[PDB]
């Protein structure tokens, strides 16, 4: 092992499940759930069968608003949505009986699609899912209703919108969880331009679920980003693991002894109580009735941190069950358990920082908005590398119907396509039965 | 009768103009132009002030060997030399194209559902007119909240405000009619009616920013800038906290969620931001120029008055200033919108349509594309050789390519009612053009036209879509002068032949029916006439705040 | 949890209103109806409007965190989030902008505190808020000349007082009697005209400013001089540093 | 001496500036102001005249509750209103970007060794002078080859122009000097003597295109336009087919292999091409302006002319229009340039650095760090507690933490000779203010700032970059106001304080020192200052071709 | 480094040169960054010195792609190993280590 670090893994009822793990069997460059999880975001497509009936049928296509008069066409997909189905599956896979996945939802109203793993292996990139996805579904459409040459092109602004005079899908009715790679802030970005409230939609609000699924997501994209490389892998591992996979029950247990009359202040009363316990800090020095912490584990510290910090949102926006303060939670955490020690904060002040700016572009009129349209590539909240995203999706799960531009506004096409995949909705059991499975390879 | 374009070879020339010969190199070079003069004495004025050499005619080649032309500016008795369509030379056309920049549609449907459903607060028409005299106040730059803020001179502008309209026309009525686009005086009662059930009960603003705003920036600037005083005036007219967890609702609505940008965003190699020229699509273009609830029983009309408005904000300002530059492209959009030439063209094709099959009842067949396409090709291209002086006044194969194929792709959409069948014209008249005269345009102009005929179709990622939703970013037409506008008119021409009251967004459309624009949208080529005569009065000077 | 350094009174003034142990001295007296009236949400005796049903009736999934986080009063109930906001004079008000947001997330659940120079804030559960806010207003967190209950038009907490030692304010929602010698609160906080004023009391006199405050400076106790005070930021500084570039 | 600021507050204020009590409310309302009394006639002007309310003081909160202050624009004894410095109604801030804008920077070295190893012509001084006078025709809009060709008035187009500059001084002297930007007589010898070595046997063109292009159109025209005239003058000048495959090759060296653009594009969510403000480094700012080769003894004044460039463009602009709008940012801005405030705390840390270390001679560490910034943000908060006039003038937080911080870090940076070790302590600076007054700035102010301390050093992929190197893109910087200009102060401070002749790119240095110009770049306060007055003549009107 | 010509065509930033023997020693920088773009050691990760050090030939193991979206962290991993490897090999200051970033990465993220 590259590390000697372990950790204790738990499930979403806090109860232990596997002892003393290897932390690289959480890694996501080891763990072949994780592997699994981001493998399966990136060919999985929804197709809004209904969506591109009823654009046909009035001829609004290309984005909102827009209409094409004279242009309707009556076709009737989401009756004969098994045979168009089929004849997609057999365009979208590769061989019969690979990994491809055309499943009906609704009454045949939105399919489920899985591009099949084979063509991304000669892929570059992750854009293949929708396209390949998209012109399937043309085709099938085409062929199943005798459509002519005249009017095909008609299909195809129905299902993939106002591309390419619009670099985006403008008015598509198919969708996917990533988002088109130019949208990218910086390479290596595409799995941080994952909405907030796609990632609470997939997870049903299962609150520990969702910051899992985020965490994941995050820190994924910390590898991607050369972030996690040398120095800084540790940093990152001990994050994923404290703040995202329960690790050592500290989540859990900090939630537990807050929850029914507790705030911000009295979970970080107990984090450093615990972490003096644990030997992650010590007292450095006095002043004047006041004891300086030091740390000879920067990292740990800041995982042990980053654990409270998921219990500090979890306990004030889990109260309110309003996830609006998760920006107030995420910045004054961080300040108060500074001067509350004399140690620095989770992600050295990154976090501190980026909750500064969420609070400003979600209680402003310049920009931003409810807390469940950001995301790791939105420019009010990139700069913590994976510390900050998790404990928003957490308060969103913990909403109880406060916010306008909620998961079942923005979200209900993603949800009701990627909630049916076991290892999206449900993440943290299967990373922690990966870890189990490649203990011994570490 | 005549052909239409007699009037203006008459004009041109001094020679009858079916004739093939004339006299040249003795006509005094420049000297022989009044405008060339003028340029000649303001370089010798400009380099004497600044110690710099600047116009100089001596420099290169000698200009005006041949007759240096006027134009007549089509459908008026407007004739000018050239220059004075140069868009850095013609104010009009320079506030058309603000006038679009400047402009955000931005609905007040998510608004309202977060003053009803979170804040808990009533909308009715009063908070709606009080909350419109409160951004009309504020658009502009001025002030609803801080005290000691700094704010924009009223009258630099002046020209910036905030209206709305609504199907519903009872609430319409209710709101102060001062901020009313009045959807039933402006649009004759069929496409009144077509409007306003489209629109329904939503209540959509037309926001106008400052033009001296956008010429000192962008036009990615104009819906952050709306946002922003929306949402003041929402704080100011709602009586809420003055920035708290809802207000943030408001700006994702007034950004993203309930906005409607006139151009999209372009990719890297041409990188700009929102509303830019080469993110708005024809359909767009055809529905802002307003000449359809003008001249709706004219179909000609309609649509060539959307080739004007496409021709020279596509070709002379996107193509030749935003994508090159220098000299750039006067005469290869002014091909599209003088002399009535392109008019002379498609009345023609419109009779043959009328006579053969009546408008919109052909079958949507390529055997319609081949006879029509066929038949306006060879009328045009005949007219070239039947009258020397019209060759010579369309000298470059371009502009000739491009007029006769929007004349038979149009002719071909009056027919059909599909405008993707009215595409396929287009391209068929290019090969056969070629064919005919053994060239065609310039060295690049025809990339689009042979990828033309098998792209029409298409159903492939970045290769298949209706024609109206296509645009100077589809990857066939990103490059190359003689196509775009010439494509909004094609876009148009089956919804006038249809009476459509819109291309493809009503929103548009309706937006730009609007006495209080600068630039009268419902005459393009009169406007285009009014500032080649230096007649017309842009907004976005800065003369009152510079010396006298 | 020792909350601040620093030996001065401005560090002990921080650490006493963060910490929920230390009982806030009750300045002033003010009716629940008062308050009500100050925070202008709803009328006296008008129930309490619903962004969404009660927790009970909108049918949360099963969730081991929903069941150890007791949601607050306001949260079971439905009610809208709603604010108050205070503005603090430079001038000694014994409150501070990050001194309020700080106390706010150790002593009051469920709550959106927000930071920023002339303006601070807290949004929560609109019963739960009439609670915490006849708590800030009936407390040494507000003096009715030296802070102003204000959720727009803030101007002031960097302006010169006036003649009665009053903090500017643009709409005058607070208005000093020189007959009295006490403030009445004539405006709810975002500017509307109550029909019955508020008696806020007298103001604190000058020296007592001085003792309870939590603002340095240089005419009352100075952060230069709080040495462990500084050492404590500097070394915050450092530390973030040395993170940033290399953790291991 | 007395403290710079206090002339200042004694214009401003009845009061002594040491008074903590003073009288509101009884002043007039907006009544006691010259501009907003001029506004408020001119609202109901602009009302009257269009239909629709526009400029109404009685609309929200009444301004003017308080002193509505003059502002000194420092370095100059001018005061103004406020609104007198808000970009919009402000010529020469407008001109100031549009002259940045309308730049890029064209080597001749790729273009020239076309012409020798490709086309086998030779190239010497007559052919550059032969070359330029042919591109000064050009490059406003005129022609050189073709026949019939319509032409931009040259008057309309007076400031668009091309110069070169070589380090090479025999070459440069057999250059027609018109056509030259003598690197000598615009620097002191120390500074030319460093250009000239940068810049070596290297020959590079400043192509400014015309203010009204610019204004129409957008940052991402000006390489393209430039590269048009320039490829049409490689034609006309030396003798090739005027278009054949050699003439790619001067296409690509000029729009892409030896261009240097202002800025660089932006990511699509603030989608941008290049020239806009977003784009330009710090370092490049420092360096575009001028104050460095006229103000070189003075290091403090070199670095807060650099500051106040940076802060109008960035703040007001950028910030306040590009990436906002609105009533915008005016006084967000100001803080940086006005009352001499920025100018008494840097004056103070230059001398505690003099006395302490040396200029440049403090070890490169955090120790160092510790010390100045300490230091000087503790001087800089005193001036606010012992003058409560200075605290209502710099009313603002964000005003405060950015003007105190900008001495603190151009102090630290002044005393190691290094960028970074500045930015260490701007960021100090930001966190002993906050514990100092329990406050700092806006609601979002301090996100960079936090962000700040850990990113200094590191040398991650989106967060390592020596500062020169930053800019608005930089992830942290790239929402929020009262920042970037004085990191391009901080950028420039180390520089000045080393005697350095540019900051981050000498070809940009090189580029701006050009008398020809319309705004002066060696004086940017006394240019605001002469906008202010309504006394500065921009570039880019239309009155030549609008109704007079 | 050696003349701080980092950050694009033509820039410079005076008084921050760095003098570093990287091409004298290219085996151990190589080494060290091989070791942290591998995942494990003798998995398909390949650092392989050229001319004479001057350059390297690098393929970042193909695990690392199996879990990300696209193909940036390629040149990402790769540049972030060489920054670390040089800082190390010369035991390169704090204060200096950003201009060993820009001279590998350049004018990324303003860029
Ligand atoms: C509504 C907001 C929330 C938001 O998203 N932006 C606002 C308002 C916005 C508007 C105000 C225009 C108007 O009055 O109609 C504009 C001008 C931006 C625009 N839309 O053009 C602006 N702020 Ni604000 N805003 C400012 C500032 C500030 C300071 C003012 C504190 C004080 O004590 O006066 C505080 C933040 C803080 O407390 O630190 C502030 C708050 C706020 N700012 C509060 C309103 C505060 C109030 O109710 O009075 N701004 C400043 O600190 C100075 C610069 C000033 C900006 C205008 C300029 O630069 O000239 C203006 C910048
Ligand atoms: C955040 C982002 O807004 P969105 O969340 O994308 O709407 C961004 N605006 C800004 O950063 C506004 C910056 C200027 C105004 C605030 C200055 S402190 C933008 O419009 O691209
Ligand atoms: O001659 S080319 O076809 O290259 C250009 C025509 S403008
Ligand atoms: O009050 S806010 O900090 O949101 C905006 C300051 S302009
Ligand atoms: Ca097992
Ligand atoms: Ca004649
Ligand atoms: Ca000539
Ligand atoms: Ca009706
Ligand atoms: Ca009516
Ligand atoms: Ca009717
Ligand atoms: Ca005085
Ligand atoms: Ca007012
Ligand atoms: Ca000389
Ligand atoms: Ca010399
Ligand atoms: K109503
Ligand atoms: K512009
Ligand atoms: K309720
Ligand atoms: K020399």
């Amino acid at each position: 092992a590259k590390f000697e670090d372990k950790v204790d893994l738990y499930d979403d009822r806090g109860n232990l499940v596997e002892e003393q793990v290897p932390l690289e069997a959480l890694s996501p460059l080891r763990n072949p759930a994780i592997k699994s999880i981001v493998q399966g975001i990136k060919r999985t497509v929804a197709v809004n069968l209904e969506g591109i009936e009823n654009a046909l049928k009035t001829a609004k296509v290309g984005g909102p608003a827009c209409k094409i008069m004279g242009r309707e066409l009556d076709l009737d997909i989401v009756g004969n949505a098994e045979s168009i189905a089929a004849a997609a599956k057999e365009m979208i896979q590769v061989t019969e009986d690979d990994d491809t996945k055309v499943e009906l939802l609704g009454g045949g109203k939105r399919a489920l699609v899985q591009v099949p793993s084979a063509r991304f292996d000669v892929a570059a990139e992750y854009s293949a899912a929708p396209l390949v996805t998209a012109t399937a579904f043309v085709q099938a459409i085409i062929n199943e209703f005798d459509v002519s040459m005249y009017d095909a092109n008609m299909v195809k602004a129905a299902v993939l919108g106002r591309y390419p005079q619009s670099v985006e899908y403008m008015g598509a009715n198919i969708a996917t969880m990533l988002d088109i790679p130019q949208k990218l802030e910086g390479p290596g970005y595409a799995l941080r331009n994952i909405m907030v409230n796609h990632v609470v939609a997939t997870t049903l609000k299962n609150t520990l679920q969702a910051a899992a699924l985020s965490t994941i997501l995050e820190q994924t994209a910390m590898f991607e980003m050369g972030d996690a490389v040398g120095a800084f892998e540790r940093m990152h591992l001990l994050g994923l693991a404290y703040q995202g996979m329960n690790a050592d029950n500290l989540v859990f247990d900090l939630v537990k002894a807050n929850g029914k009359e507790g705030t911000v202040g009295s979970v970080i009363a107990d984090l450093v109580e615990r972490a003096l316990e644990d030997g992650v800090i010590k007292v450095e020095k006095e002043l004047t009735d006041y004891k300086v912490y030091g740390t000879d584990d920067l990292a740990m510290w800041n995982a042990y941190a980053a654990a409270g910090l998921m219990a500090a949102t979890m306990v004030n926006q889990g109260a309110a069950r309003a996830a609006q303060g998760v920006s107030s939670t995420l910045l004054y955490y961080n300040d108060l358990i500074e001067f509350e020690t004399g140690l620095p904060s989770v992600d050295f002040g990154k976090v501190e920082g980026t909750a500064v700016g969420f609070s400003f572009f979600s209680h402003s009129i310049y920009g931003g908005g409810g807390p469940g349209i950001f995301n790791g590539n939105h420019i009010v909240t990139r700069h913590s590398k994976g510390f900050a995203i998790p404990c928003v999706a957490a308060a969103m799960a913990l909403d109880a119907g406060t916010q306008m531009f909620s998961p079942e506004a923005t979200s209900g096409l993603i949800k009701e396509v990627f909630s049916q995949v076991d290892e999206f909705r449900e993440p943290l059991k299967y990373v922690v039965e990966a870890a189990a499975e490649i203990k011994n390879e570490i | 009768a005549d052909k239409l374009f007699i009037n203006a070879l008459k004009k041109k020339f001094e020679e009858s103009p079916e004739e093939k010969k004339t006299t040249f190199y003795t006509l005094g070079g420049w000297k022989q132009s009044e405008r060339k003069t003028e340029f000649v004495n303001a370089g010798k004025e400009v380099a004497e002030k600044r110690g710099i050499p600047q116009y100089n005619p001596d420099i290169g080649t000698p200009l005006g060997q041949r007759v240096l032309m006027p134009y007549q500016v089509s459908t008026t008795d407007t004739y000018v030399e050239g220059d004075d369509l140069h868009f850095v030379n013609n104010a009009a056309m320079q506030q058309l194209w603000d006038d679009i920049r400047r402009t955000v549609i931005v609905g007040l449907n998510h608004a309202h559902a977060v003053i009803e459903k979170r804040l808990g607060k009533e909308v009715t028409p009063e908070t709606i007119t009080h909350y419109l005299e409160t951004v009309n106040h504020a658009m502009p730059g001025a002030a609803v909240v801080q005290e000691h803020m700094v704010e924009t001179h009223p009258a630099l502008v002046a020209d910036s405000y905030v209206k709305v309209f609504t199907g519903n026309d009872e609430i319409a009525d209710e709101i102060d009619p001062a901020f009313v686009i009045d959807i039933n005086k402006q649009f004759p009662e069929d496409q009144a009616e077509t409007l306003k059930a489209e629109v329904g009960d939503g209540i959509w603003q037309v926001v106008r920013i400052p033009t001296i705003v956008s010429r000192t920036c962008d036009g990615a600037t104009t819906s952050r800038w709306s946002a922003m005083q929306i949402g003041m005036s929402m704080i100011s007219a709602y009586k809420q906290a003055a920035g708290e967890a809802a207000t943030g609702d408001f700006a994702y609505a007034a950004k993203h969620a309930e906005v409607i940008h006139m151009g999209t965003y372009l990719p890297v190699r041409r990188a700009r931001g929102e509303n830019e020229p080469g993110g708005v699509p024809f359909g767009y273009l055809a529905d802002i120029c307003q000449s359809s609830r003008v001249n709706y029983d004219d179909p000609v009309r309609v649509s060539l008055d959307v080739v004007a408005t496409g021709a020279m904000l596509y070709d002379q300002i996107w193509l030749g200033s935003y994508m090159s530059g220098g000299v750039g492209f006067t005469q290869y959009a002014t091909a599209a919108y003088t002399d009535n030439i392109l008019d002379d063209f498609t009345y023609f094709g419109k009779e043959y349509v009328e006579d053969k099959y009546g408008l919109c009842e052909a079958p949507n067949t390529m055997d319609t594309v081949l006879d029509i396409a066929t038949e306006v090709t060879f009328y045009g291209l005949e007219q070239y050789e039947e009258y020397p002086a019209l060759l010579e006044d369309q000298f470059g194969g371009s502009q000739r390519a491009a007029v006769v194929a929007a004349a038979a792709g149009c002719s071909t959409a009056f027919a059909t009612g599909n405008a993707q069948t009215g595409l396929s014209g287009w391209y068929l008249s290019m090969y056969l053009h070629k064919e005919q005269h053994s060239r065609l345009g310039f060295y690049g102009y025809d990339l689009q036209d042979q990828c033309g005929a098998s792209n029409v179709f298409s159903i492939r990622g970045d290769e298949g879509l209706p024609l109206e939703l296509r645009g100077p970013n589809y990857p066939n037409y990103a490059m190359n002068v003689g196509h775009q506008g010439e494509y909004a008119g094609i876009s148009q021409a089956p919804h006038a032949a249809r009476g459509d009251a819109f291309v493809f967004n009503p929103l548009v459309k309706i937006a730009f029916a609007d006495d209080n624009l600068v630039f009268d949208f419902t005459n393009v080529r009169g406007e285009f006439a009014k500032g080649a005569l230096r007649e017309f009065e842009p907004a976005g000077e800065r003369a009152l705040i510079t010396p006298a | 949890a020792q909350y601040y350094p620093g030996t001065s009174k401005v560090a002990q003034n921080r650490r006493n209103f963060c910490n929920p142990e230390y009982e806030l001295e009750k300045l002033r007296e003010i009716s629940d109806e008062d308050v009500v009236k100050i925070l202008g949400h709803r009328a006296p005796g008008e129930e309490y409007p619903s962004v969404h049903p009660p927790l009970e009736e909108m049918d949360e999934p099963e969730d081991a965190i929903r069941e150890m986080v007791e949601p607050i009063d306001g949260a079971k109930a439905g009610d809208r989030v709603r604010y108050i906001q205070f503005t603090d004079s430079m001038y000694f008000a014994p409150a501070q902008p990050y001194v309020r947001s700080r106390a706010y997330l150790c002593r009051y659940r469920g709550a959106d505190a927000g930071t920023l120079s002339g303006r601070q804030i807290i949004e929560t559960r609109e019963r739960d808020l009439e609670k915490v806010s006849k708590e800030l207003l009936e407390t040494e967190f507000f003096d009715p000349a030296r802070s102003g209950v204000r959720g727009k038009s803030v101007h002031g907490h960097s302006l010169r007082l006036d003649e009665d030692g009053m903090m500017f304010d643009m709409l005058r929602r607070q208005i000093y009697n020189k007959d009295t010698g006490k403030v009445e609160m004539v405006k709810n906080q975002i500017g509307d005209e109550l029909d019955e004023p508020v008696d806020l009391g007298e103001p604190l006199d000058e020296e007592t400013l001085m003792d309870k405050t939590t603002i340095y400076r240089v005419d009352g106790e100075a952060y230069r001089d709080d040495v462990e005070a500084v050492e404590i930021m500097q070394r915050i500084h450092v530390l973030r540093s040395q993170g940033g570039y290399n953790p291991e």
